[PDB]
RNA sequence: UAAGGUGAUAUGAACCGUUAUAACCGGCGAUUUCCGAAUGGGGAAACCCAGUGUGUUUCGACACACUAUCAUUAACUGAAUCCAUAGGUUAAUGAGGCGAACCGGGGGAACUGAAACAUCUAAGUACCCCGAGGAAAAGAAAUCAACCGAGAUUCCCCCAGUAGCGGCGAGCGAACGGGGAGCAGCCCAGAGCCUGAAUCAGUGUGUGUGUUAGUGGAAGCGUCUGGAAAGGCGCGCGAUACAGGGUGACAGCCCCGUACACAAAAAUGCACAUGCUGUGAGCUCGAUGAGUAGGGCGGGACACGUGGUAUCCUGUCUGAAUAUGGGGGGACCAUCCUCCAAGGCUAAAUACUCCUGACUGACCGAUAGUGAACCAGUACCGUGAGGGAAAGGCGAAAAGAACCC
RNA sequence: ACCGAACCGACUAAUGUUGAAAAAUUAGCGGAUGACUUGUGGCUGGGGGUGAAAGGCCAAUCAAACCGGGAGAUAGCUGGU
RNA sequence: GAGCGUUCUGUAAGCCUGCGAAGGUGUGCUGUGAGGCAUGCUGGAGGUAUCAGAAGUGCGAAUGCUGACAUAAGUAACGAUAAAGCGGGUGAAAAGCCCGCUCGCCGGAAGACCAAGGGUUCCUGUCCAACGUUAAUCGGGGCAGGGUGAGUCGACCCCUAAGGCGAGGCCGAAAGGCGUAGUCGAUGGGAAACAGGUUAAUAUUCCUGUACUUGGUGUUACUGCGAAGGGGGGACGGAGAAG
RNA sequence: GCGUGAUGACGAGGCACUACGGUGCUGAAGCAACAAAUGCCCUGCUUCCAGGAAAAGCCUCUAAGCAUCAGGUAACAUCAA
């Protein structure tokens, strides 16, 4: 099973913005996840008369690694580990270090 | 000048075609070769 | 084929030597030949193509007896 | 008999084109594009108990693929038939 | 799908594959004269009709 | 291929 | 098994799914156009044309199934010819074609070496053809030995580059015996007591071990340089896990993993145990493979090139003894020794890798390594067999340059 | 049979010879109802075919085609090291 | 006889290195030489002491192999000695494109239709990078869209020639050679459509008008029908002459 | 050749728009003589020697067989190609 799923509130570990918190957007296949608010890129969008007309420079979200993103605790308030359990015949998944189900 | 290739589809089909090939017993070894080697094209039929 | 039907000899090849030794390739050919053969158990001729030395083998072991065996090796005639 | 499974199958697509724009303003004709190994018997039942209209005759004819290049790359669009279908002056699709 | 497809007779199973096969024809004409923004409907149709020849081929016991 | 002066003959063989 | 997904260049549109019919993976099934052994006839492969029998029609027609040849067996029918045979028709069973190498057999070169060349070598090699298997072949002494003995076949190391063969040149080159791997013996040629008994095949049924999906899997923070920390410095923790890969620079402690412990509804391999079918063991008496062994002529195989040449095979011509008999012991004779041809079956050790999985490398790193790291047997070339390339790298992430001249 | 276009051929001269062309152009030249010429199809295969005969022709290759193989033949010879 | 260097293995989970590795390009020092050492600039992540070990270990020559780039050189040439001139249009630009008026060339062809062969080159819209021996607004180039309509034309189909294959069969070490019954094989024999009109692109195919052929079914009338067999026909040369 | 097909079609031009490329409407005469093919009668006729495909479609006769049935011929209708 995959340790970080969409929806999670997650802090970056390493790159251009660690430290910083953030929710999943969604998962991409190629273990890539996307942020919100966290790996801001400036966009030149090409503005298409038949599509978009308006043009200008965006600045949106880019894919960060899987790797790179790790599970927030919110109790000790500081980035955990996720282990796997069997709880009723359902495969559930817990921080590590003090063993909370989440 | 009269060159050594005058075309023909009905020739070039029962010379080098695949029931030619078919046809005589060392025509199915030039296939096995052929296919062995891996052509996209065994005969002058495609 | 050059084939006998009785005793199966079939040609095989060697060499011609000469004086000097000289090895060129050659057949020995078996001595076939076209026969009728009374059968009495049918009343009937049978022809079979066989050596001489199948004609003894023939005149030995009794017709019948060999076309037994023919016909269990499976071939006709 | 020609069954129902069949004709819903040989008939695939209207044809739009100036040339079929006006033989449909012209001689009472509408232009089907058909899969090809229906005869010309299927596409007439097809169109006459299908579109609830009536068939004088059909004509059919192959169009042949097109070699067309994709970034060097050589490829063949494939065929299909086209069948020129006559309505009998009252129908009128 | 299967199910409630599987728990339908024989006679049942030919007309609700012809009902299929008169709404897929419809699907390919409308997406064919420039309609049908829908193409999801393409697909399922097809895979029904699939459904629908599987079931039919089962209660014929082949 | 060759040229037509080195397959001629009456140049070729101009001293024999 | 899952919170994501609808294969790739390749975005986009329309959507499906989020605790279990989304998607993905595995077992079993279903569909499987046309060509191709192609098999209903034909054919310029992917096309043309049918015959027959059922069933349905809106009377236009439509759907399905069968129809090749050869071999064996059986039935029916049946000539010259009176019975019979030859033949014909039908039914059932089997075969055909493809595949890298290894294996058995039928044919079988030459360049070359001899410092020329012819016997000889290359060489029973290359190549052609036939057949079979997971291996094949060989195999249970008419074998060797030496007066002592061994005890089927196969493979490796010695014997030994020895004895021998040899225009006694070039070259070819054993065996006896010894050390190992592996071990296994039987049946018909025929009658009787006896029960179907040992041993083998198919078909089921149980127990283990797998194979085809998978599950869990430990332990890190602060600070400095820096675009970015996995790096420097300080301080901790795990280890039956420090094999390996990825992550913005070099990570045991971020991710996938690894050691380890588990998992199978269904199909299947193997080793057991157990039913049915087919098969027969044990004991007594008897029998002991004939155009054969051998011989004359011509060849071939044995390291052995006809030589003093034993032995094996046979194209031709002959031709015994047959247990009170016969073969061999390297011309041949006598004595002695040892074995029993003219019927057959048999595992292992051994040979190879088109293919599958894991691991390894004092192997290569884009003129190398496959011809081919890339949509390569492609483009192109030739009528055809056939020949046959070039071409890898932005960045960490497209943030792949809005807008103005 | 004769003269002469189509058609078949190729006697002479010039041009061209890295050409417009791996055999032609231009101007003249020979046959032109015959042993003629031509379209489609078939057959003959490499020590072989075919040859009104030149060792000519057999796919721009012929005193023995082309393709793959024995094969890395051999080379007392030349070049390079 | 003694050595330098290069790639790789051990020493090496060591040492140097994002405070800058290899590689590239300069400078300075140094050894008798092959070479070494230090550092500036580019580079942007690897390198390797020391002592041993193994070699795809060192290139200027082989009419060497592969790529790149010079030279002759902005030189020869620009492919029939049938020939061009001007006005307007489009365009950034016109000797070449479009339209017009002249001029010239072919006219048993340099015109029109097919078979063989090719495969979208046909027509329309748009573009000028590359192709076109110059330019290009043009093209048989790029891209996109359209276009080929049959009872009568041709194939398919019936029938055979040369010849091919060939159940049984005869023959041959094997493969295979020939060949009977058959069955293929046109370049030949076999039924039937003409005139006008239309599209940017098809027409003996579409439309208008007027026809023709073969076969199946069903009524009517008369009636001996039937082949794999017999006969006729199909069915055939060269030249010439005239109506 | 003639009649019919054809009181039809086509027709120089004239009239009107044009996206000047081409469209829409109407439309008189529409005969005779002569010359003439290598094309047709002609797969003919005359002549020559070198003596000039095959099978099916087509017409016709019967065998076995069917025998007031099938089947055949002639007309009409419909369908199909
Ligand atoms: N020189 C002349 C003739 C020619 C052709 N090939 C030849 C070969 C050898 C001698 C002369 C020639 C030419 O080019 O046409
Ligand atoms: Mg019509
Ligand atoms: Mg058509
Ligand atoms: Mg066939
Ligand atoms: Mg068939
Ligand atoms: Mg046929
Ligand atoms: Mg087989
Ligand atoms: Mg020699
Ligand atoms: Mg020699
Ligand atoms: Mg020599
Ligand atoms: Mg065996
Ligand atoms: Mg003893
Ligand atoms: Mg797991
Ligand atoms: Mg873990
Ligand atoms: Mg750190
Ligand atoms: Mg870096
Ligand atoms: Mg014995
Ligand atoms: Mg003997
Ligand atoms: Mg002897
Ligand atoms: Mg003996
Ligand atoms: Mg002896
Ligand atoms: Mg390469
Ligand atoms: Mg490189
Ligand atoms: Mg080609
Ligand atoms: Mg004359
Ligand atoms: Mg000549
Ligand atoms: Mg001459
Ligand atoms: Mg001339
Ligand atoms: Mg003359
Ligand atoms: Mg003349
Ligand atoms: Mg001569
Ligand atoms: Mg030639
Ligand atoms: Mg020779
Ligand atoms: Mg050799
Ligand atoms: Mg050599
Ligand atoms: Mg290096
Ligand atoms: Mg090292
Ligand atoms: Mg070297
Ligand atoms: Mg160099
Ligand atoms: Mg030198
Ligand atoms: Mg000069
Ligand atoms: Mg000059
Ligand atoms: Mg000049
Ligand atoms: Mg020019
Ligand atoms: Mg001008
Ligand atoms: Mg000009
Ligand atoms: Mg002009
Ligand atoms: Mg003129
Ligand atoms: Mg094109
Ligand atoms: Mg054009
Ligand atoms: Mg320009
Ligand atoms: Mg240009
Ligand atoms: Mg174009
Ligand atoms: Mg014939
Ligand atoms: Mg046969
Ligand atoms: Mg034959
Ligand atoms: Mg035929
Ligand atoms: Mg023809
Ligand atoms: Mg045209
Ligand atoms: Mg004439």
């Amino acid at each position: 099973a995959a340790k970080i799923r969409r929806d999670d509130e997650v802090i970056v570990l390493t790159g251009k913005d660690k430290g910083k918190r953030g929710k999943v957007k969604n998962v991409l296949s190629s273990g890539k996840v996307i942020v919100e608010g966290i790996n801001l890129v400036k966009k030149h969008q090409k503005p298409v008369p038949a599509l978009n007309q308006p043009g200008g420079i965006v600045e949106k979200e880019a894919a960060i690694q899987v790797s790179n993103v790790a599970i927030f605790n919110a109790a000790t308030g500081k980035a955990d580990r996720v282990g796997f359990r069997f709880e009723d015949g359902k495969k559930v998944r817990f921080f590590k270090s003090n063993s909370e189900t989440i | 000048m009269k060159r050594t290739f005058q075309p023909s589809v009905l020739k070039r089909n029962r010379s080098h075609g695949f029931r030619a090939r078919m046809a005589t017993k060392n025509g199915r070894q030039v296939l096995a070769r052929r296919r062995a080697k891996g052509r996209a094209r065994l005969t002058v039929s495609k | 084929s050059r084939v006998c039907q009785v005793t199966g000899k079939r040609p095989v090849t060697g060499n011609n030597r000469s004086h000097a030794l000289n090895a060129t390739k050659r057949r020995f050919l078996p001595n076939l030949h076209s026969h009728r053969f009374w059968v009495e158990s049918e009343k009937r001729f049978v022809t079979l193509r066989v050596s001489a030395k199948g004609m003894r083998v023939i005149d030995k072991k009794g017709i019948d007896t060999v076309l037994a065996e023919l016909r269990a090796r499976g071939e006709k005639y | 008999m020609i069954r129902e499974e069949r004709l819903l199958k040989v008939l695939r697509a209207p044809h739009v084109s100036e040339k079929a724009s006006t033989a449909m303003e012209k001689s009472n004709t509408i232009v089907l594009k058909v899969a090809k190994d229906a005869t010309k018997a299927e596409i007439k039942a097809a169109v006459q108990k299908l579109f609830e209209v009536e068939v004088e005759v059909v004509n059919t004819l192959v169009v042949k693929g097109k070699v067309k290049r994709h970034g060097q790359r050589i490829g063949r669009r494939s065929d299909w038939k086209k069948a020129y279908v006559t309505l009998k002056e009252g129908q009128n699709l | 799908k299967a199910k409630e497809l599987r728990e339908k007779s024989v006679e049942e199973l030919n007309t609700e594959l012809l009902n299929l096969l008169r709404e897929q024809f419809n699907l390919r004409m409308q997406a064919a004269s420039g309609q049908l923004q829908q193409s999801h409907l393409l697909k399922q149709v097809r895979r029904d009709v699939a459904r629908v020849k599987t079931l039919l081929n089962e209660k014929a016991g082949a | 291929t060759s040229k037509w002066f080195n397959i001629d003959n009456k140049i070729v063989d101009h001293r024999p």
